[PDB]
RNA sequence: GGUUUUGCGCGAGUGUUUGGGUGUAAAACCCGCACGCGUAAUGAAAGUGAACGUAGGUGAGAGCUUCGGCGCAUCAUCGACC
C-alpha cells in the first residue's frame, strides 16, 4: 500500500510540476521616434 | 553543391550572396558559411545562449558570434552578457533576452554587409544529435 | 487491432457543422423561451476529489441546503429562481459553505426577480 | 487598416515574423561599396575565349 | 524585392507568361522591349525599365518606370 | 511640446504636397526662438520627415534641387542649433543606411555629399572660424571617423532613456571617398593658407588614426587609397 | 513607405493619409502560401464513395 | 540641369581606371618576359 | 498504428478545429480550460537525486587573429558528480 501511494505522489507531483512550469513561463513572458506615432 | 535544398526564397538569395562571396573572395569563412546554408535543418543543430555566453566568457568579447542556426533562449542561463550574434533564425525569447541585455540581434545579409571576409567574428554550431 | 470487422463498425464524423449549428439552433430556441432568464443555471463552486487536480476548483451539480439557508434562499424557491440545489452534497468544510456563500449573495445582488402574474 | 493593426496586434501567441534577409536588394547586396572594395580582381570575363 | 518577385514570377506562374515547346518562354506583357520572358526584360521583375512602343497614330514613344 | 505637424505632409505621396511642406519647414527654421529650443529629439524627427521626402523625390534633377535645398537649411538655422541638426541628420543616416535599396542609394548618397559640402562651406568666416572647424571636426571624428563602434545619444537619467547607435560601414567609405572632393570644392587645398594647412592636417590625422586603429579590411584599404589621393598636399 | 492617401468617392485624394500596417512589411513565403492553400483546398472537400 | 553622374557610377570609373593601368603595367611586363623567354629558350 | 529521410512553422516548449464564439454558413476567422509528447535520472524495491576546477584539463580540430595568439562541433585519454 505504501508502494502505491508513492507512486500516486509521484504521478500527482509531476503533475504539479507541470503546472508550476506553466506558471513560471508565463511569469517570464510577462517578464515618439516610431513611424507609427510619427506619421499618425 | 547544385542548389539548396529549402524552399525558402529568402534563404536562396542568401544562397546567392554567398555564392558570391566565396567565388570572389578567399574567404574560408564565406566558404564554411555556404556549405552550412546548403546543410539540411538536422545538419544545422540549434544553438542555446548558455553555449554562446560559455563560449564567450575568456577574451572572445566584442567579437561578433555567428551561428547559422536557430538562437534558443535557455532557462537555465540566468544572466546574459552583452553581445552581437548574428543568425539565421531567432526565437522571440532570445531575441527579447539579447536586447534587454543590450546585444546587438543582426541577419547574415548585414553580417555580409558589415564584414565580408567575417573579420572579428566567432564560428558557433549547435550540438550534434 | 483489426482482427474485427471495422469495415462494419466504423463511424465518421462528416456532420460535425451540421451538429455545431443544431446545438446552437437549440441553445437559441432554449432563450426564446426563456427571454429574459439565462440560458444554464447557476452552479456551486467544489473542489476536484483527486490529489492530483486538489488546487483546481470547478462547477456543481447544485449548491447544498446549508449553503442556501446561510444564503437566505428557500430550497423551494430556488430551482424558480433558477439555482441547481443538490440534496446529496455536503460542505464538510466552512471554506467551501463560505464560498458558496458568497457566489449565492452575488447572484441575489446580480438578480432581478419579477413580481408573478 | 486601423483594425488591420489593431487584429494584428490582438492574436495571441502570434508575433509578426523577423525576417532572414534585411535588405531584400541583392542587387544592393553585391553593388555596393564595401563588397566591390573588399572583393579580390577578376580572374576572367563572362564569355570566355577559346584558346586553342 | 526585386529578387522576390522575380522568384515568383519566374518560378511559380506569370499570367504574362506563354511558354513555347521550341525552347523559349515568351512575355505577353506590352511594355516588354523583347517578346521573351527572362530577367534582363521582366517589366515587372525590372522597377527601373524603359520601353518603346508606337501609337495608333504613326507616332513613336518611349516609357520610362522608376522604383 | 513641439507642435510640427508638417512632417505628415513631407512623407506625403504629392509633390506640391511636399513642397509646400518643405517650405513650411523652411518658415520653422527660420523661426529663431523655436530653432533656439530645438532639442535633439526635434532635430531627429526633422531630419526623419526630410529623409522620407527625399525617398519620396522622384526625378534626377527634382532630386538634385532637393538635395541643395537640404544642404543649404544649415545657413539658416541658427549658431546654437547647427551642431544639433548635423548630429541629428547623421544619426538618422546611421539608422536608416542599410534600409535602402540601390535606385534611392545613389541619391541618398548624393545627399550625404551635398550636406558634408554645406558643412565645409559653412566653417567660412584667420578666413575660417575655429569655433565653426572644431565642431565640424568633433562632427566628423564622431559619427564618420569613429575609434568606437556605436555612438551615444541623449544622457542616462530619470527623465530619457537611450539611443546606441552603430555607424555604418558604407558611410564610413562614402566619406572616406568624398572627404577630399568636398575639401577641394570648398578651397582648404591651398597651400598659401597657414589655417587650410592646419585644418587639412587634422583631418589627415584623424584618417590615418582611423587606417591604423580600424579592424575593417575595406575601412584600412579604402583609408589608404584616400591618403594616397594625390591632390592631398602630403602626396605632391 | 511610410503613409498612403486616402481617395475620395470621386477618385480624387482625399488629402488624408494612414500609416501602412506592419503586416505589409512582413516576409513574402510563396512556399509556406502554398502549403496552406492545398491543405485548405483540401479541407473544403465534401466525401464521395461507391 | 545637367544630371550629375551617380557616385557609384564614379567609384566604378575610377575602379576601372585603376584597372586599366594594372593590365597595361602587366601586358608590357609579359611582352618583355616572353621576349627573354624567346630569347633563352 | 510504427519508422527513415526532405521541406515548413514555432521552439524548452509545442498541437485552434472534443467543444465553445463567429460567419458572406459543411468554408474563412477566433480561443477558455484540459489533455498528448518533450523539457533529470537511477534503483528489483524503500526511495534517492546530477558543479571541487571558465562544467575540468591535456592533444587535435573548422574558423578568426593585433600574427602575439584565441579556439565551434567532435574524438582519445586522464578527471569530477548523481
Ligand atoms: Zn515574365
Amino acid at each position: 500500500n505504501k508502494i502505491r501511494a508513492e507512486l500516486r505522489k509521484a504521478k500527482a507531483a509531476r503533475h504539479h510540476a507541470r503546472m508550476e512550469q506553466q506558471r513560471d513561463l508565463l511569469a517570464r513572458k510577462r517578464q515618439d521616434l516610431d513611424t507609427r506615432e510619427l506619421f499618425a | 553543391r547544385k542548389a539548396p535544398k529549402s524552399d525558402n526564397v529568402y534563404l536562396k538569395l542568401l544562397v546567392k550572396l554567398y555564392r558570391f562571396l566565396a567565388r570572389r573572395t578567399e574567404a574560408p569563412f564565406n566558404k564554411v558559411v555556404l556549405r552550412r546554408l546548403f546543410m539540411s535543418r538536422i545538419n544545422r543543430p540549434p544553438v542555446s545562449l548558455s553555449r554562446i555566453a560559455r563560449n564567450l566568457k575568456n577574451g572572445n568579447e566584442k567579437k561578433t558570434v555567428v551561428v547559422v542556426a536557430t538562437v534558443t533562449d535557455d532557462n537555465r542561463l540566468l544572466q546574459v552578457p552583452k553581445m552581437e550574434v548574428a543568425a539565421l533564425r531567432f526565437t522571440a525569447k532570445a531575441r527579447a533576452r539579447i536586447e534587454a541585455a543590450g546585444g546587438r540581434t543582426l541577419t547574415l545579409d548585414q553580417l555580409a554587409l558589415e564584414k565580408p571576409t567575417g573579420a572579428n567574428t566567432l564560428l558557433l554550431r549547435g550540438p550534434k544529435n | 487491432h483489426f482482427r474485427k470487422h471495422w469495415q462494419r463498425r466504423v463511424r465518421c464524423h462528416f456532420d460535425q457543422p451540421g451538429k455545431k449549428v443544431t446545438r446552437r439552433l437549440a441553445r437559441r430556441a432554449k432563450a426564446a423561451a426563456l427571454a429574459p432568464r439565462p440560458v444554464d443555471k447557476l452552479r456551486p463552486i467544489v473542489r476536484c476529489p483527486t490529489v492530483k487536480y486538489n488546487r483546481r476548483t470547478r462547477l456543481g451539480r447544485g449548491f447544498t441546503l446549508e449553503e442556501l439557508k446561510a444564503a437566505g434562499i428557500p430550497r423551494l424557491l430556488a430551482p424558480t429562481i433558477g439555482i441547481a440545489v443538490d440534496h446529496r452534497r455536503k460542505n464538510l468544510s466552512e471554506e467551501s459553505l463560505a464560498a458558496n456563500v458568497q457566489r449565492l449573495k452575488d447572484y441575489k445582488a446580480r438578480l432581478i426577480l419579477f413580481p408573478r402574474k | 487598416i486601423k483594425q488591420l493593426d489593431a487584429v494584428y496586434e490582438s492574436k495571441k501567441g502570434f508575433f509578426l515574423p523577423a525576417n532572414i534577409v534585411s535588405q531584400a536588394d541583392l542587387s544592393r547586396l553585391i553593388n555596393s561599396t564595401e563588397i566591390q572594395s573588399v572583393l579580390r580582381a577578376p580572374k576572367g570575363e563572362a564569355r570566355t575565349k577559346r584558346a586553342c | 524585392s526585386d529578387e522576390i518577385v522575380w522568384q515568383i514570377i519566374n518560378q511559380q506562374f506569370c499570367a504574362f507568361k506563354l511558354k513555347t515547346t521550341k525552347g523559349q518562354n515568351f512575355c505577353r506583357n506590352e511594355y516588354s522591349v523583347s517578346g521573351l520572358c527572362n530577367r534582363q526584360s521582366c517589366p515587372l521583375a525590372n522597377s527601373r525599365y524603359a520601353t518603346v512602343r508606337q501609337s495608333p497614330k504613326g507616332t513613336i514613344y518611349l516609357y520610362i518606370k522608376t522604383i | 511640446e513641439k507642435s510640427m505637424p508638417f512632417i505628415k505632409h513631407l512623407a506625403s505621396s504629392d509633390r506640391k504636397v511636399r513642397t509646400a511642406a518643405l517650405n513650411s519647414l523652411h518658415a520653422f527654421l527660420s523661426a529663431r526662438q523655436v530653432a533656439s529650443a530645438l532639442t535633439t529629439l526635434d532635430v531627429l524627427k526633422l531630419w526623419k520627415g526630410l529623409f522620407y521626402a527625399l525617398w519620396m523625390c522622384d526625378r534626377a534633377i527634382p532630386q538634385q534641387n532637393l538635395c541643395n535645398e537640404l544642404a543649404d537649411l544649415i545657413w539658416q538655422l541658427p549658431r546654437e542649433s547647427v551642431a544639433t541638426w548635423l548630429r541629428g541628420f547623421w544619426a538618422t543616416m546611421a539608422r536608416e543606411w542599410t534600409g535602402i535599396d540601390v535606385l534611392r542609394m545613389e541619391k541618398f548618397l548624393l545627399l550625404v555629399r551635398r550636406v558634408l559640402g554645406a558643412s565645409f562651406k559653412w566653417m567660412k568666416k584667420g578666413a575660417w572660424d575655429q569655433s565653426k572647424v572644431d565642431e565640424v571636426l568633433g562632427l566628423l571624428a564622431e559619427w564618420p571617423f569613429s575609434l568606437a563602434e556605436e555612438v551615444r545619444i541623449t544622457q542616462s537619467s530619470e527623465k530619457g532613456g537611450e539611443i546606441v547607435q552603430k555607424i555604418p560601414v558604407g558611410m564610413r567609405l562614402h566619406v572616406l571617398d568624398i572627404w577630399v572632393d568636398e575639401v577641394e570644392r570648398v578651397g582648404l587645398l591651398n597651400e598659401d593658407e597657414e589655417e587650410a594647412r592646419m585644418i587639412v592636417q587634422r583631418i589627415s590625422d584623424m584618417v590615418d588614426a582611423l587606417e591604423q586603429t580600424t579592424k575593417s579590411p575595406a575601412v584600412r584599404t579604402r583609408s589608404k587609397d584616400s591618403l594616397g589621393d594625390d591632390r592631398l598636399p602630403a602626396n605632391r | 513607405r511610410p503613409t498612403v492617401t486616402v481617395f475620395g468617392a470621386d477618385g480624387k485624394p482625399t488629402g488624408a493619409t494612414e500609416v501602412l500596417p506592419k503586416v505589409f512589411s512582413a516576409p513574402i513565403r510563396p512556399d509556406i502560401v502554398k502549403h496552406v492553400h492545398t491543405g485548405m483546398a483540401k479541407n473544403k472537400r465534401q466525401p464521395y464513395a461507391v | 540641369n545637367d544630371i550629375l553622374v551617380p557616385e557609384t557610377l564614379l567609384k566604378k570609373r575610377k575602379s576601372q581606371e585603376k584597372a586599366r593601368a594594372e593590365r597595361a603595367a602587366a601586358l608590357e611586363k609579359r611582352k618583355q618576359a616572353n621576349k627573354e623567354k624567346r630569347q633563352v629558350i
